[PDB]
């Protein structure tokens, strides 16, 4: 019942040239400065969306590679920015960027692997950093990082699988930790995890697929759990999860596409979380990635597992089999 | 309006500079707690600053008395609670509280459970708070039965129930911990959930939980007279509801599921009829509904082939 009403003057055409201008000029500002704590991921979002649009060249490779190297700490982990602390979230982001750039040896890969290895707990879970927060998001960061480096064998995979499956819920979904309620974000992370570790046969695809397709609201937009507002980034979380489990056809593609197009800003470029709100590069990546999954011809095919161009992943030979 | 924030940015920027300079200097002191409090209130997702607070608190406990360390802990609890009042949905703030409580000699868990009850009164769907509550319940070794009493009160006092039903799905198996629910428990849960969705037939949470309960038994070939009779009664009650709310998709889906739970082949004709109606009422789910129906027809073909 909680939904947004798309007003009839909302954008209904893909403004790609505008989006690429928006990202190309991003960080040339109040909000830029206040999100320094996620900079490495911000950089990943901008570069990935640019590459999906064929505009990667307009970004600054040389400058990003020096930034990334300065963000690797003596433990092997990578921080969001210089002087910030290392975390699995930013280690993943850094590794996705270097994968996009074919420059993995810009950082010490052996130390990244040792960092990831060090964060696994006896029950198979991963902490995000030395301070011990446990989340299935971090199980995904860990195996995704290692998959991209060809080093999945470095962790205890069966225990890691056991922990993730212990976060499966009555409704077929997954939460942060055992007993946590199902949420699209964690479902995305856990289905991604199970794709990487070849365990999708353990998902109840019909049950989870139904929970996911019930995320679509009359507006066409997807929410992240029951009784919440729709949002462009859930487009992505939910749609990617559906693709991994072979049930993408269970949502109304055309209604979702109209929702996503309605979140664009016709003047400034970029996408917001919902129509008419202020845009950012996070929702710009996920709007564009969502459209690509829906089969938008002007955007490169995107991996539902790694949220990177498929041609990048083909090139490193890391393409997990999905359900169907 | 868009001028003062240039000055608020100025304060954020220099405080942030200050904290990092002090940290490089090995100055793990109260001035960093001062600076970080001024940034984390507005910006609790700045993870590195939570790490600095922990580093300071760890350091200070080495060179302060039990009394002075006890005072720092209580000041940290108040700071944390003021942060949560401003932003109750920050991973960082909740983890810090967990970190803090996990290292105290004698933590007060009854108080932490009450903090949870209060935040859940504000927002019954706050999963950080539900997660914290499960953490506190475990640490205090609170019994499944008590948490079950907490959920009941929450479900009836108002809606926004998905989180409370989810918690029940996890608690119930613990009260009957096999290496599936016992029928007596299952029947009691069916009565509770069915009350919920006849009270508010638009609350999707009860319907999702009811679909789970429908699978959580022992199979249609094993139906007791009592379970058989309860399910038939649910079927007639949903048909009643369908008259009142012809646009209600959850009741139509549930009718199909009930007929399946009762007798797939005897109800084959009505099942097919209900699929047509439901697809007309919920067209965005047409593809799902066609796939579900194809699954059910295959099940039926196998049942017809099982014949002697
Ligand atoms: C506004 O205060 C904030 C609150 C939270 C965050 S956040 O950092 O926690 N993160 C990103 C996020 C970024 C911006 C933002 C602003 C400016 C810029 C500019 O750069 O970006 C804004 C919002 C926002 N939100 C909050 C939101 C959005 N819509 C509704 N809400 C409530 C989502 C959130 C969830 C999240 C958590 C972990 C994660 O990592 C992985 O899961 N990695 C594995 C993976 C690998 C590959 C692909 C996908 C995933 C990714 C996303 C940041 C700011
Ligand atoms: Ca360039
Ligand atoms: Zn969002």
């Amino acid at each position: 019942q909680k939904d947004v009403t798309i007003k009839s003057d909302a954008p209904d055409t893909l403004l790609l040239e505008k989006h690429a201008d928006y990202i190309a000029s991003y960080g040339s500002d109040y909000e830029y400065c206040m999100s320094e704590y996620l900079r490495m991921s911000g950089v990943y979002w901008g570069l990935t969306v640019m590459d999906l649009m064929g505009q990667l060249h307009r970004m600054n490779k040389e400058e990003i590679l020096v930034f990334i190297k300065s963000c690797q700490h003596e433990c092997g982990g990578v921080s969001a920015s210089i002087g910030h602390d290392p975390h699995l979230l930013y280690t993943l982001s850094a590794v996705q960027i270097l994968t996009l750039y074919d420059s993995i040896h810009v950082i010490n890969v052996d130390k990244v692997v040792a960092y990831v290895q060090s964060l696994q707990k006896e029950d198979g879970s991963f902490a995000g950093d030395i301070w011990g927060e446990i989340d299935t998001r971090f199980s995904f960061c860990a195996v995704a990082t290692l998959a991209l480096l060809g080093k999945l064998d470095a962790i205890n995979v069966e225990k890691a699988i056991e922990f993730v499956l212990s976060c499966m819920n009555f409704d077929g979904g997954f939460g942060c930790r055992p007993g946590s309620e199902s949420h699209a974000g964690q479902i995305y992370c856990c289905t991604g995890f199970l794709a990487i570790t070849s365990q999708l046969h353990q998902v109840n695809s019909d049950l989870l697929g139904w929970w996911l397709c019930e995320r679509q609201l009359p507006s066409g937009g997807l929410n992240g759990r029951p009784e919440k507002l729709p949002d462009v980034c859930y487009s992505w979380w939910v749609l990617a999860s559906l693709k991994i489990i072979g049930r993408l056809h269970w949502i109304d593609r055309e209604k979702l596409r109209s929702f996503i197009l309605a979140c664009q800003d016709e003047e400034t470029g970029g996408f917001a979380d919902r129509p008419g709100d202020m845009v950012d590069p996070f929702h710009t990546l996920f709007g564009i990635a969502g459209l690509s999954l829906l089969g938008e011809e002007q955007i490169k095919p995107v991996s539902p597992v790694f949220c990177m161009p498929e041609e990048v992943l083909q090139r490193v030979n890391v393409q997990p089999e999905l359900v169907s | 309006k868009r001028l003062e924030r240039e000055q608020k940015l100025k304060l954020y920027q220099s405080a942030t500079q200050a904290v990092f300079q002090k940290r490089q200097a090995g100055e793990l002191d109260e001035s960093v707690l001062e600076l970080t409090s001024q940034i984390l209130g507005a910006n609790p997702d700045f993870a590195t600053l939570w790490n600095c607070r922990r580093e300071v608190l760890q350091h200070l406990e080495t060179e302060k008395s039990p009394e002075e360390s006890a005072a720092l802990v209580k000041a940290e609890l108040g700071f944390l609670e003021s942060c949560l009042r401003v932003n109750p949905k920050s991973y960082g703030t909740w983890h810090h509280r967990c970190w803090l409580l996990s290292r105290l000699p004698e933590p007060n868990w009854a108080r932490e459970l009450e903090l949870c009850a209060r935040f859940l009164e504000a927002d019954e769907r706050n999963f950080h708070c539900w997660d914290y509550r499960r953490f506190v319940a475990a640490q205090a070794a609170v019994a499944p039965a008590e948490e079950l009493a907490f959920t009941d009160s929450l479900i009836t006092r108002n809606f926004s129930n998905y989180s409370s039903w989810h918690y029940r799905s996890c608690l119930l198996p613990q009260l009957h911990p096999q290496p599936r629910l016992p029928e007596n428990v299952l029947l009691k849960e069916l009565e509770l959930v069915q009350n919920a969705f006849f009270t508010d037939p638009n609350d999707q949470s009860a319907w999702f939980y009811h679909r789970w309960l429908l699978g959580a038994g022992s199979g249609r070939c094993e139906l007791s007279v009592e379970k058989s009779t309860v399910l038939q009664s649910e079927l007639e009650s949903c048909k009643e509801l369908q008259e009142l709310e012809p646009e209600n998709k959850w009741c139509l889906l549930t009718i199909i599921l009930l007929m399946r739970a009762l007798d797939p082949l005897l109800y084959e004709k009505e099942t097919l009829q209900y699929f047509s109606t439901l697809k007309a009422v919920d067209p965005m789910r047409a593809a799902y509904l066609d796939d579900l129906r194809s699954k059910f027809l295959l099940e039926n073909s196998v049942l017809k082939m099982e014949y002697a």
